[PDB]
């Protein structure tokens, strides 16, 4: 089973920050978009105050949860977009646990961008809970993928 | 009919680090295949002289 | 520590993460600090990272 649901609500749980992102490098049909199961967020007023959202898994089945960290390409990116010098992000649960820390530096260009996202993802067993606590420079989560438990690779058509 | 089938996959990938992982697959996939015909090849070859014997 | 036997030693460590800053004010009286082993092949430093965790 793939049942897909809503881990936070776009509407609701993010009040004091702009939920509209958008980038160009994610083009669709000429309108620039982004992910259909990730939130960008940015800083609104010119503040990012500290967020901390948790979530239990209330289901019967495995949650699949994916989120990201984003390395601006200056540090004057940085301070435009999050108006902070440094920033971390650390998710905690039942027995996970990390401290990202966004990396600035200047990187070649590759399809035309300068930045750069690392996309890391996790299992929460039934009963367990996740913490998301952090200060700038994260995209989190919008949707999960509640499964419940092989791959080829063909050009031939199916009947 | 002394032979049963049962579900499985042989497919698997790996990144560019890690190479010795891929080796010891090659080489164990290999060594069946080189095992499993080895053994095909005799049996009909001896079963094709003992039937001809008997009739 | 020197390892003079003839046999090997498995010496075990820990660190300990505080569940808030207040603790790591009141029994350490210090914010940061780093825990390093060094031996002749090993080294690592550790950092004590502070964060609220579910009971």
């Amino acid at each position: 089973s793939f049942e897909r649901f809503e881990i936070f609500p776009k509407e609701s749980s993010w009040p004091n920050h702009t939920v509209t992102g958008v980038s160009a490098s994610c083009s669709h049909n000429g309108k620039s978009s982004f992910y259909r199961n990730l939130l960008w967020l940015t800083g609104k007023n010119g503040l990012y105050p500290n967020l901390s959202k948790s979530y239990v898994n209330n289901k019967e089945k495995e949650v699949l949860v994916l989120w990201g960290v984003h390395h601006p390409p200056n540090i004057g990116n940085q301070r435009a977009l999050y108006h902070t010098e440094n920033a971390y992000v650390s998710v905690v649960s039942s027995h996970y646990s990390r401290r990202f820390t966004p990396e600035i530096a200047k990187r070649p260009k590759v399809r035309d961008q300068e930045g750069r996202i690392n996309y890391y993802w996790t299992l929460l067993e039934p009963g367990d809970t996740i913490i998301f606590e952090a200060n700038g420079n994260l995209i989190a989560p919008w949707y999960a993928f509640a499964l419940s438990r092989g791959i080829i690779t063909s050009n031939a058509p199916m009947d | 009919e002394k032979m049963n089938t049962q579900f499985t996959a042989v497919g698997k990938e790996f990144n560019k680090l890690e190479r010795r992982m891929e080796n010891l697959n090659k080489k164990v996939d290999d060594g069946f295949l080189d095992i499993w015909t080895y053994n095909a090849e005799l049996l009909v070859l001896l079963e094709n002289e003992r039937t001809l014997d008997f009739h």
